[PDB]
């Protein structure tokens, strides 16, 4: 209980921190990472490839709201995750894929609500190490 | 080569606790990873907690919270705190150990959670 | 003191040489099975396709034990590469996991050729200062 | 408000040595990152070394090991030691801190070799 937490599948209506999402603590240097990660995302599907990010993956996030147009960040759509290249105009903000294979989401903030969780600082690749 | 011998299990009732605990005779390198796996009579073994000699853990995705793997002050021991325990959870819940990327197993401990 | 970064190697100079060393990265290495000894800076796109991108900091276990379909550190006559192993038969071949890239042919009776270990796995974290 | 505090440089002949000294000072998350970029005439910003709040190091890639960045018992303070220094590492050395994924900057260091 002392590394970045590591966080897996999110139920909906419950914070992406919440203890019961925490499935380990991994000992890793935060500020390895700039901005430093908060926390291990572990990444579903293959919608960021094309930039090295496989299903699997660890995503570093750092916790924020403060992303800058054309970072990848870690969002919440209707209580849904998702990693995406960010595009904000307004308030349809357009989240891009790096996989040709799918197409960019635009979310009307009249439609869903839509959360930053914080921006990708990187991936760790560890597998199953017992 | 490595020798794990288990203790803690048998039957609860849902709800309640029970610890089991691991220790890992032998020739130990100094960087490794302990654990348990488990398995459901019929379904597969799968991974319950995980704990490396550096102090990093990871927990299966049924856990939520509700276990705890630590490392004891004893040297090449590990226990699992199993809390909340549901009937989901009754399985055979094996021991394991990692070095240098080489498995061991334990003999097996069953745990029982009754309705 | 944890995890050694390794950048590009001088040709004639062994790999963990002291002045190829360009840090020391606090990573528990048990998070990798088997464990890291070291983070390799990769050079080039050609693992693209699994994930293995230029500038990836590939750990690697130290070991000359690797099977074919693994992903391996190797070293072709003084020219380190990250490629996957194909061994079958008195061949040994080193595969991309990119399209435009051919594979490679090691025969030991042209090239030194050295496995240096084997990849665990990759830290993206680029530069944090 | 992070304010960087430089010391050292100098002149000093090839194979030789020089220390230089950041204090940091101000409101420091105790997670952050401390090193010094280089930039010498005609040549881009170079990372010359840096070091993490928890010992993380990292070295620039002409370093080959000639240089120790070091954190002390002081606290938000780092030194870096420029052993076989070359008439090819003259140049202007800047202290820099990031936190929060921001960057704080110094004025800079002289430091230049002769023969």
């Amino acid at each position: 209980e002392e590394g970045l937490p590591l966080v897996g599948r999110v139920a909906a209506g419950e914070p992406l921190l919440a203890q019961q999402h925490i499935e380990g603590h991994y000992q890793v240097d935060p500020s390895l990472f700039k901005p430093n990660a908060d926390f291990l995302l572990r990444v579903s599907g293959m919608s960021m490839k094309d930039i090295g990010i496989m299903d699997g993956d660890l995503l570093a996030v750092h916790k924020t709201q403060d992303v800058r147009n054309g970072q990848v960040v870690v969002a919440r759509i209707d209580d849904e995750v998702t990693v995406k290249r960010l595009k904000k105009q307004g308030n349809k903000v357009e989240l891009l894929p790096e996989n040709s294979e799918f197409k960019p989401i635009v979310v009307d903030l009249r439609q869903q609500s839509f959360t930053i969780e914080g921006l990708a600082v990187g991936v760790i690749r560890n597998g199953d190490w017992l | 080569q490595v020798q794990l011998v288990e203790s803690g299990g048998g039957l609860v009732q849902a709800g309640g606790s029970l610890r089991l605990s691991c220790a890992a005779s032998g020739s130990i390198r100094s960087l490794n990873a302990m654990g348990w796996y488990r398995q459901a009579p019929g379904k597969q073994r799968e991974l319950v907690a995980a704990i490396t000699s550096r102090g990093s853990t990871r927990y299966g995705d049924f856990v939520k919270g509700r276990f705890t793997i630590s490392r004891g002050n004893a040297k090449n021991t590990v226990y699992l705190q199993m809390n909340s325990l549901s009937v989901e959870d009754t399985a055979v819940y094996y021991c394991k150990q990692t070095q240098l990327g080489y498995d061991y197993w334990g003999q097996g401990t069953q745990v029982t959670v009754s309705s």
